[PDB]
């Protein structure tokens, strides 16, 4: 718990944090990121939030697209299993 | 056993970042912009002004309040913005008063000195209510509070929003009899002229010190005995330390100068038999893990760019340690526990737009720091209430009202920092002005106002887009911003720091680096009145 | 000044006679059979259960206590023997929940945890009694309660003895609701699963944790569910869920396993703001004069045989120190001031049989401790089937009443150790448990019944002797013990102190040698309440 | 002014309508089952003892009441079915103790009487029971206590369940020295024998009055020569009162709480009374003795509340509970009703209402009709526990006068938050209808049915339809005969069984008792949001 690798633990995916327009993707099918790597940016009620890579594995997969429409607490992206 | 090994809060920012290059340059700009006001603010009435007041014998007002307190401490002076172009061609700095607290003789008193260089010490509109701020915070936190009397009267051409109503220049003496009632000592030094209403601060004190030859007290000015009486005398004949010390009465104490004065009120403050005590457990303090000014980055001054309030917190608290509370619930609002200088805290902070689960969340966790007599501070950072139909159909009036009802209602001391927007009915819930926290200051970047400037703006062009389109004569787009930009121009002007710290709306605005310094400083005067019981209303489940 | 001389109590015991070799012997044995009874119940309901427990990945129920509490710190364990042969052909080692006083984080709590491995965390009708008993302990004195929560749920079986009364489970909430309405803090961990009705516990307490994969919550199981609306859940799904820690609300903290959930909890105690003061004076501690393994040669197994309950004094009060009240009035009642640990006690035990004298130097005595805030100790040791016993009691009525009034009203906290017989009304004016003793300990050796099992059997040898002598059918010796022995045997088992411990009549069976131990964590507990003034009733002259 | 008029509750029933007929027939065949029964009770020990009492000259114990309270007051008699087959072979009718409250000199008093005649007055672990019970209620309503002793000790056979524990017979000297202790007056009256712990009783007592004669006090066990009036009035000082025979002790018990100094104080506002406007043996028909129909509560509330006036409040909003405010004899009353089954919204209002009450000081009536909470996996996901809770939670805190009335079923945590026996009402009654028990009986038959079904499906062993009702008809016919009134009522676990047509006068006797003590300030938890 203290290793804070239990902070990778406690949630396995990035959710959307409201429903909101995605305007910018930073993230390719497969890429390396480190914890803190901006994913995506999506504007909420003209708000825009940076979605950041919670650990430092590579991307599986993505579940959406630039100008798509994400529904809040949807996930973004899919981290390969390590 | 207090040896457990605890998790810490904060990241190291990317100091590469153009994000942050970006942010922390413009944050710097402003808190320049703010110091060097306050250099100007800090010169008063002018070097002509300052010039004949030392020709007097006087000491500068800002020197005075140095000699006065203890030898090195540091001063927390309050509403040094009060009267910045409140008025339009008449120049007023820090209001003509000067007000703080300090610590005299190792007690922590309030201070309220008339700057006599700023329009010769007369009273203005915002004079009063800048003195009026500080006895309230002198009263809730129990301070002895100390008089540097140097005034010219009230000031004419305004009389109407000075003296006839409640919260006008007579409630002054309402609250220096209310609180010497309550054994909340008051020290008046006549260290100058003070007529009509000005003679009675020195009569309403429990103990008076004046000056031999500066001090005068007068009900009745000479200008006024000639006219009433036909009689020509001086004014240290009328008044004077000498009739008011051996003939009059009024004097305790006979002062030969301005130093001499100092001297003798912190004797007078040595008498008072007090002694602090806590009622909150102690703990050592520890520095945070972080820089301070770090926080010029991570934060900036575009409000529309969100940040994780964590971060705020991290660099401010000892240890930069703190314990969640419903983390994973409500997530647009964060609570916890901390400790800030040794001093036990409940943080409450806006990450978000506030939900129905945050206002829940809000209303549970203020109701445990009134349970265990916890202090409350509140870190505002607002953007509104969810919108939508099902989010009403839910209640989120009665969630929202359940957390202004719990905020309310709390006892504990409480205080209010303004770190972004403050909009609308998330004011309220977060502890605005209104809901007499014991302290508000607000950042260089904070706006305040009914709603935001944008929103008034859309929704009058939903107004008048209809007001057109219904009534049938069409409405352009050019047509638009002859309505929106004016809009828009408002609020922005009206709810920049200034406009709202020129009024006391506030208690100041600060620097970021210095936010951890102040909130200290501020806590431990709150601490010197005994934390009383929290006495709740019906909570509408 | 505190440098007198003073005379101490005490003498040292003929090791080299009989006597003191066969009390010895018999007190030895029954304290080793004691430890292997204990040693036995630690296992709790055995090696399957105990593996398949452990293979969930949960800790055992006793290993959780050991890192909850401060490292090396005591724990005070509370009615071990509760179910020890209760039902007649289950076992139920410990009741199926282990209780006691420990320190987490410096600040003594209360600790309930259920016991998994025991019928699978099943709630008897004893399991309710032994938890209402810790809850009355914490209330009295101020503990907050900790609950490391694995419950099975109601034994339907015996339903009739769990559900309904008011000291039936249902209590259990009605506490945690006035305890939190008082600032004592209520800490529930939920470690596994939380059944029907046991979902409140979490739900009722002021902070609540719960592990993330074995906790589940939920009023309905997943059976009940599927009974009323046809419907099939995972546990996991249904309560406990990420659910029940997120969408519901229901969890303050989420817990990865079993450690951390420990840990989380030492850091919710640390942040009650609470601080131990200590109303009476203390002084420092020192050990007695004598050994305490003495204490198995002067006293014995035989109740018949008497010894001065002074010497038991001398081995367990700080430096052997005692201040006798009343010396040579009423001598068979000591009563006298002491210190423990460095506390204040006054001491009352019985030196023999009751008398009108012993029972007015008893009252005097406990207004005397009353006035100023003393704590009262009861060393019962009351005697049966005497030629004493068989006295005109007549005044003994008239003047035994007055102590029972008296020692019913003192405020002060009270602490009863059974050292022997506990008979009749000499049970009541000697603190017993309807009195409500903040503790109340016995001896291996001790018997406690409505009388003498003697006295019994010699009572109804004298009714059926009169009632076939005045009929007028001769009753001769034979028939006489076909009328004693199956009396004496019923008086001897249920007056036994395994029957007494395995209902909570007491708080525990103690090694003599552990008495002094016992009673200062038990009093230093008591203290974290403050002194209440006495009010007493009418003293019936 | 209260010249407005309002709407007032209740509907004319369907007197022709079979289900009428029928309820009304299987109701009154219960009520004239519990009176029967009341009557044979009434009889104490029997003829033979009654006799042998009367012979030494002493009253029974009835007729020293009915001789104590004032000429034709009320007594409201509590516990009258404690120990009713109790104990295998052993009958004792009304537990061996009478004990209920009426009106002596004008003011409201606890009497506690031994029934000499059962068993000779020995102590049954039932009679410690009741007799503690009757304490508690004198306690929480600041009653004096008067004591008609005539006992013959503990029932040694069963000991262990009457000496040693807190709540075994020595907490009676307990309460006695605590109410001394707060002006709660308490009186003894020795007319028979006291030996061992009873000698404790009038020793323990404010004031005593003894029997010349017939009065013995002694802690040990001639009787006249070693206790007796004369022994103890002259010469041990234990009596403070010397009486000739039983009717001069109880004239003189009259006198004594005539001295007492004490005049009644009423912290509720009070309007003129009124009678109902529906007849209340119509709750016959409505009820009925099938718990598996239904009924509307309003019907019962519109029968026993002043005028037939009631103000709901939050009607349209959980309305599986009715909460309002009304008027028994003139007291003000918020009265919580079970209409269904308890939802998250209907724990919600019901947490608002008490608070309401608890402000405003305005006592509590709760009418428990349950048939469990709402099961559901969304309920669940919503937090209904933590509704559920939160109406535990507040019940428990509030300082009002709360009286309980189960009309129906009580069954698992729906006893807990509509004021069950654990949370402390001043008083608990059931009608003869009641069922009680942790859960219902078919449901502990269907839980197991899945259990055992899931026990053979699983392991693999076929388990048929007839080993069904092997398993289901032992637990449905248990669950029957302890959740029957009678077994409830005979241990101590409410405080009578009440004729329905008799809900509105037991409920006022029952309020104005429980005024005789100040109403406190109420302080809750913490809320659970
Ligand atoms: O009204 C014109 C000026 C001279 C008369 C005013 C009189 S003097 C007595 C009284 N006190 C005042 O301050 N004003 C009036
Ligand atoms: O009665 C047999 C089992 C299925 C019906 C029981 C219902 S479901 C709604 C209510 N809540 C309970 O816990 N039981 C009843």
């Amino acid at each position: 718990y203290l290793s804070s690798v239990s902070s990778q633990e406690t949630q396995g995916g990035p959710l959307a944090p409201m429903t909101g327009t995605i305007e910018k993707v930073f993230v390719k099918a497969g890429d390396k990121v480190k914890a803190g790597d901006s994913l995506m940016v999506m504007i909420a009620m003209k708000m825009e939030h940076t979605i950041k890579s919670p650990k430092d594995g590579t991307v599986k997969k993505v579940f959406y697209r630039e100008g798509a429409q994400a529904n809040r607490h949807t996930p973004l992206v899919e981290f390969e299993e390590e | 056993y207090h040896g457990d090994s605890v998790a810490s809060l904060g990241t190291q920012p990317d100091l590469g970042s153009a994000l942050y290059q970006e942010n922390y340059k413009q944050m710097k700009a402003l808190v320049n912009q703010l110091h060097e006001r306050v250099e100007h603010i800090k010169l008063g009435g002018g070097e002509k002004a300052r010039a004949l007041h030392i020709s007097r014998g006087k000491l500068l007002p800002r020197e005075r309040i140095d000699n006065l307190i203890d030898p090195g401490s540091p001063f927390l002076e309050l509403s040094q913005f009060a009267g910045y172009q409140l008025y339009d061609n008449e120049e007023v700095p820090g209001g003509g008063i000067i007000t703080g607290i300090g610590r005299v003789s190792g007690v922590e008193c309030m201070i309220i000195a008339n700057d006599a260089t700023v329009k010769g010490g007369a009273y203005y509109p915002v004079t009063v209510k800048k003195q009026l701020r500080a006895q309230e915070i002198a009263m809730q936190n129990r301070l002895p509070c100390i008089y540097l009397v140097d005034s010219g009267g009230a000031y004419l051409p305004r009389q109407a929003d000075v003296f006839p109503d409640r919260d006008h220049f007579g409630r002054t003496f309402y609250n220096q009899a209310i609180m010497s009632s309550k054994n909340i000592a008051q020290i008046a030094v006549v260290m100058g002229s003070c007529t009509a209403g000005g003679a009675y601060v020195p009569a309403m004190a429990d103990e008076n010190i004046i000056v031999r030859k500066q001090g005068t007290i007068f009900l009745a000015g000479p200008p006024l005995v000639k006219a009433a009486t036909g009689e020509e005398v001086s004014a240290e004949d009328l008044g004077g330390a000498d009739l008011h010390c051996r003939k009059s009465g009024v004097s305790d104490h006979w002062a030969l100068d301005d130093h001499h004065a100092l001297h003798l009120t912190r004797k007078v403050v040595r008498n008072l038999n007090y002694q602090k005590k806590l009622d909150v457990t102690i703990e050592p303090s520890e520095e945070p893990l972080f820089p301070a000014d770090e926080l010029y980055g991570i934060v900036g001054a575009n409000l529309k760019r969100s940040f994780d309030v964590r971060e705020v917190i991290a660099r401010i608290v000892d240890g930069s340690r703190f314990t969640e509370f419903k983390a994973f619930y409500g997530d647009t609002l964060v609570t916890g526990f901390a400790r800030i200088f040794g001093y036990p805290v409940g943080i409450v902070g806006n990450n978000g737009v506030l939900f129905s689960e945050s206002a829940k969340k809000g209303t549970h966790f203020v109701q445990l720091c009134c349970q265990r007599n916890i202090p409350l501070l509140f870190l505002q950072n607002i953007t509104g209430f969810m919108v939508g139909r099902e989010y009403e159909a839910e209640g989120i009036a009665k969630d929202g009202a359940k957390m202004v009802a719990a905020v309310a209602c709390a006892q504990v001391p409480k205080i209010t920092l303004i770190i972004g927007g403050s909009y609308g009915a998330g004011n309220y819930g977060m502890c605005g002005r209104a809901y007499s926290p014991r302290f508000l200051y607000i950042w260089p970047n904070a706006r305040i106002s009914v709603m935001g400037g944008e929103q008034a703006a859309n929704v009058l062009a939903t107004i008048t887009k209809d007001q057109r389109a219904r009534e049938g004569k069409q409405f352009s787009s050019a047509d638009e911003a002859a309505l929106k930009e004016p809009i828009i121009k408002k609020f922005e002007e009206e709810g920049n720091p200034y406009y709202s710290s020129a009024r006391v709306w506030d208690d100041g605005i600060i620097d970021p680096a210095d936010t951890r310094l102040v909130l200290g400083l501020s806590f431990s005067a709150a601490l010197n009145a005994p934390i009383e019981k929290t006495d709740f209303g019906i909570f509408r489940m």
